[PDB]
């Protein structure tokens, strides 16, 4: 069917009211992710998501999926610009260790203009790069895959990662220029559930409202 | 090195050293850093070991240790 639900009328109206609030108030503050109205409005129709919404969705997937870490997008920025040393201390702050995980998700911001996703699957021994506006395996995608493979090898103290398969994963492609962050969230949701990537652009429209509902209903308890 | 802590805030080019009480909110520190870059607070994310600091959280709240670093990152957007 679809892993992105449709909101009832009451829940949808709550989202519409919050998108119209007159001033930049705090809408949610839980699990070290604070969301203001300015952040929330990036979920309005046709708008580019910002890092706050991407981080909130990563937290939601961590909250509902076992043995999973989903970093915010600043993890890949640091790893790519400043090597493993730039993210060496981050897993410790997740209160867990790489050898206890099934998956690590790493949302990637590309040049302040596009969002994509890395999926480290420790159980399947694979590192995947999934992009909703891609023509296919290319060289930038390779630097990302080798960076994630490097992370696994260093964080595990060279116990795991050297034999992982690096793959440019296929996924439903966005039909517009603004849904990339929503496709990142759908790819994290479906990848966390180990579900076939068969969502589409109508799911992307519903996804914006679903994520907005999760925020207003304080889904991270 | 009991009640007070030394912290550095860096954006990768500009770094400012601060010494605050462990029970003092980081708000003032964060606003001072932003003002020096002439940048708005809502455009900057202040992270500690990957955790997005909320102004008002203290060093004690985040388990900081002397000479820890706070990274100031630019908001990210994408289509």
């Amino acid at each position: 069917g679809s892993l992105v639900p449709e909101l009832n009328e009451k829940d949808d109206d709550q989202v519409q009211k919050a998108l119209a609030s007159r001033e930049n108030t705090q809408l949610m503050n839980r699990d070290n992710i604070e969301i203001t109205v300015r952040d929330f409005k990036t979920l309005a129709p046709r708008r580019w998501l910002n890092d706050t919404i991407i981080e909130f969705f990563m937290k939601y997937i961590e909250k509902s999926t076992p043995n999973t870490v989903a970093f915010n997008s600043f993890f890949y920025t640091n790893l790519s610009e400043r090597g493993y040393q730039g993210v060496r201390r981050w897993m410790k702050r997740k209160k867990t260790q790489i050898d206890k995980l099934d998956k690590i998700f790493t949302p990637i911001n590309l040049n302040q203009s596009h969002w994509a996703l890395g999926i480290i699957d420790l159980k399947k021994k694979t590192i995947g790069y999934v992009d909703s506006l891609s023509n296919g395996p290319n060289a930038m995608s390779f630097a990302i895959l080798t960076d994630l493979q490097k992370y696994v090898m260093e964080e595990s103290k060279h116990t795991i990662g050297e034999d992982f398969d690096l793959i440019h994963l296929d996924c439903p492609q966005q039909p517009n220029g603004y849904d990339c962050g929503i496709y990142v969230c759908m790819n994290t949701l479906y990848g966390s559930a180990d579900a076939p990537l068969d969502f589409d652009y109508k799911d992307a429209i519903r996804m914006r409202r679903f994520i907005a509902h999760l925020i207003l209903t304080d889904a991270l308890k | 090195p009991e009640t007070h802590i030394n912290l550095k805030v860096s954006d990768g080019s500009s770094e400012i050293f601060f010494k605050i009480k462990k029970t003092t909110p980081l708000r003032r520190l964060m606003e001072a850093f932003a003002k020096r870059q002439g940048k708005e607070m809502d455009s900057l994310r202040f992270l500690y070991d990957g955790i997005r600091i909320q102004a008002d959280q203290t060093p004690e709240d985040l388990d900081m240790e002397d000479n820890d670093i706070i990274e100031a990152h630019r908001e990210q957007i994408g289509g």
